């Protein structure tokens, strides 16, 4: 037995323009970055650097 | 020398965040500009025994 | 192989199952590996097959791990083996119209 | 603006996008060249 | 674009239910929204509620929802106004009205409330 | 929700006179106030779509405007066929809480 849930909400217009967001590691963690050119998404990188 | 795409602005859309639909209010009055950079494409391959 | 029966002019529902109920990506393919249907995010995509204008799916059940292929207006020509691609799982069903 | 029609019979939703033709065909030529490697 | 055809008059003992129908013709029902108006004698145009046929949703005047529901039967292009627990207070002439919405099927629905297409008016009373 | 009221209860005019009808909105409705014409035994047919667009089929005699708490409807060269009750309707509600005013009746001066 399936049914739906409907919510009626106010409909204001807002300005909408995506801002770059950076992710940063929590204490105890680090991010390894693959610096190989043309990495292709999987497998080994032979040039690895560490960033927060 | 300009490829022009025809576009429409819609109010009833499907949601990318989950199964369901949502209705949005009618469009704002005018001069709406969206200048942007194409930085990549998402393609799928149509193969098969044929 | 599962076998499902029907006749010309009928509608049949063939299914794939994901026990985790997470509305995961899945695909349906015919015996020639032609994509019929699939889940892109929350959207239903119809592939370039003979069922392109007849295949459907109940999106509301994707949350239950139920990913049906619904073929409307069956013809004898539709009696193929349909393949589920769910994660690693490869269920196969023969439809006999 | 100057797109104020609301109905055809009983245009506010009409919009369009421009792509430089020469950039797009060049872009695809490079993509195609890479697809050909596979 | 369309004409709306309504059911006839009815009388019920208070507490009974009454269902009023409004059939649309000349366009696709799904394409646009319908509303109901209650012309009680001596009164103005009390709003009953609104139903959207592209999305099966409805809204009701805030004092009436305990008694009234609206159903859009897409297969018969007919909207039904159901009055539960009918009171003598609800004696009125009821009618539907339609509002054209653009290409609702394509998701270009306007959500207009301006009433252009009207029904005839059916008196509902109690006994 | 928003209450709409008519200024005159009725307005007595002569044919050929310009009718001047008005409606007040207690919650400052914005360009969401429509006008309707109801004749006895008839549906209250739309005259003005939104605050100022006459609906298709509406005679050029009918026009109006307004904003916020106050809106008007006028009928140039009023004809005998226009002695109807005019209604004020508001749409600035979401969730919908649409309302109508009481209706202003034109009277034929006699
Ligand atoms: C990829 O990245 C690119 C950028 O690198 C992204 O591109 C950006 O996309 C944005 C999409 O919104 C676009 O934003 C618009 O810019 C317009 C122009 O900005 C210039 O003027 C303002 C004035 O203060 C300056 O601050 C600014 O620095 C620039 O100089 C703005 O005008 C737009 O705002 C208006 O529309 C939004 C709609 O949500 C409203 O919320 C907002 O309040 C504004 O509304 C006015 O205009 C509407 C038009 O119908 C009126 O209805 C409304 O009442 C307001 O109108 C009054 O004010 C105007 C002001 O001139 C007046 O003329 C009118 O008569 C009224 O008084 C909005 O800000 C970015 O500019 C754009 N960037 C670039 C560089 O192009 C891109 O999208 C990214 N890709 C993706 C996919 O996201
Ligand atoms: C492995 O990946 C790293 C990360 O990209 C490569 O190092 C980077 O090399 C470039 C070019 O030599 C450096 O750019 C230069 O930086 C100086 C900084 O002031 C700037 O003045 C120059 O104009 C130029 O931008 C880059 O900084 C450097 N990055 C780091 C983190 O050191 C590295 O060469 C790669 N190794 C191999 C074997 O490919
Ligand atoms: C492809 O599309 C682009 C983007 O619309 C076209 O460029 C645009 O060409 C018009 C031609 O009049 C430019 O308008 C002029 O702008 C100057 C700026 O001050 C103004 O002074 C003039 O009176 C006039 O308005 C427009 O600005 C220009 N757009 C940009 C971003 O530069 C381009 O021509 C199109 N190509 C083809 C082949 O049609
Ligand atoms: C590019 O992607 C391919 C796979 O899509 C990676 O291929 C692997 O290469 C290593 C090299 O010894 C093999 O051992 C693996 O078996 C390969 N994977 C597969 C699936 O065959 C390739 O290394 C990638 N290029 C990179 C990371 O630079
Ligand atoms: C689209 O690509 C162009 C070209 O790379 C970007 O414009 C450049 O952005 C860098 C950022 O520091 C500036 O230094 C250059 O001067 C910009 N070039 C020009 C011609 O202005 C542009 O910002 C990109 N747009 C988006 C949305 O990313
Ligand atoms: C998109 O490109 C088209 C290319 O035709 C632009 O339309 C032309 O604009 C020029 C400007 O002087 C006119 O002279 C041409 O006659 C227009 N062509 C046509 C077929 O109308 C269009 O304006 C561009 N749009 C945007 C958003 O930049
Ligand atoms: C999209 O708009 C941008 C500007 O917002 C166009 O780029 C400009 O084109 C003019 C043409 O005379 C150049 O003078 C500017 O220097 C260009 N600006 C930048 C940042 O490069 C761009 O060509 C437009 N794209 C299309 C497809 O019309």
């Amino acid at each position: 037995n399936c049914n739906t849930s409907v919510i009626t909400q106010a409909c204001p217009k807002v300005s909408f323009e995506p801002i770059p967001i950076h992710y940063c590691a929590p204490a105890g963690f680090a991010i390894l970055k693959c610096n190989s050119k043309t990495f292709n998404g999987s497998g080994p990188c032979t040039n690895v650097s560490t960033v927060q | 020398q300009n490829i022009t795409l025809q576009c429409r602005i819609k109010q009833i859309i499907n949601m990318w965040q989950g199964v369901g639909k949502a209705m949005y209010a009618p469009p704002i009055r005018g001069q709406i500009r969206c200048s942007s950079n194409i930085t990549g494409l998402l393609l799928t391959r149509d193969g098969g025994r044929d | 192989k599962k076998v499902v029966l029907g006749k010309k002019g009928d509608t049949v529902e063939l299914t794939c199952t994901a026990s985790q109920k997470k509305s995961i990506q899945f695909h349906w393919k015919n015996s020639n590996q032609i994509k019929i249907l699939g889940n892109q995010g929350s959207f239903l995509t119809k592939g370039p097959s003979k069922l392109n204008d007849r295949a459907d799916s109940r999106r509301s059940l994707w949350d239950q791990g139920n990913f049906p292929l619904i073929i409307k207006n069956l013809k004898i020509e539709d009696s193929d083996t349909y393949i589920c691609e769910v994660e690693d799982q490869k269920e196969e069903v023969q439809l006999l119209v | 603006n100057n797109n104020t029609r609301k109905s055809i019979h009983i245009n506010i939703r009409q919009a369009h996008c421009n792509i430089s033709k020469a950039r797009w065909n060049e872009t695809l030529g490079q993509i195609v060249a890479k697809l050909e490697e596979q | 674009q369309v004409q709306l055809l309504e059911s006839g008059a009815e009388v019920k003992k208070p507490g009974s239910s009454v269902k009023v129908s409004c059939k649309a013709s000349g366009d696709t029902f799904i394409r646009y929204s319908f509303t109901w108006v209650r012309q009680a004698p001596g009164q103005g145009l009390e709003w009953m509620g609104r139903i959207i046929t592209i999305l099966d949703v409805a809204h009701y005047a805030p004092h009436l929802q305990g008694r009234v529901t609206i159903t859009a039967d897409k297969s018969t292009s007919t909207v039904y106004l159901e009055l539960r627990n009918l009171r003598s207070d609800d004696t009125a002439v009821y009618f539907c009205a339609g509002v054209y919405e653009g290409e609702a099927d394509e998701g270009e629905y306007d959500n207009n409330g301006f009433l252009k297409h009207w029904g005839q008016g059916t008196l509902v009373t109690v006994t | 929700e928003l209450e709409l009221t008519q200024s005159p209860a009725t307005l007595s005019v002569s044919p050929g006179e310009r009718a001047t009808l008005s409606c007040r909105a207690s919650e400052s409705v914005s360009s969401d106030l429509a006008w309707y014409q109801q004749k006895p035994g008839q549906a209250p047919r739309l005259l003005i779509y939104g605050a100022s667009t006459r609906a298709t089929g509406v005679p050029a005699r009918f026009s109006g405007s307004g904003s916020g708490a106050e809106f008007t409807l006028t009928i140039s060269s009023l004809q005998s066929e226009d002695f109807a009750v005019y209604y004020c309707q508001q749409y600035n509600n979401w969730p919908p809480r649409y309302t109508f005013g009481q209706g202003t009746r034109l009277e034929i001066k006699r």
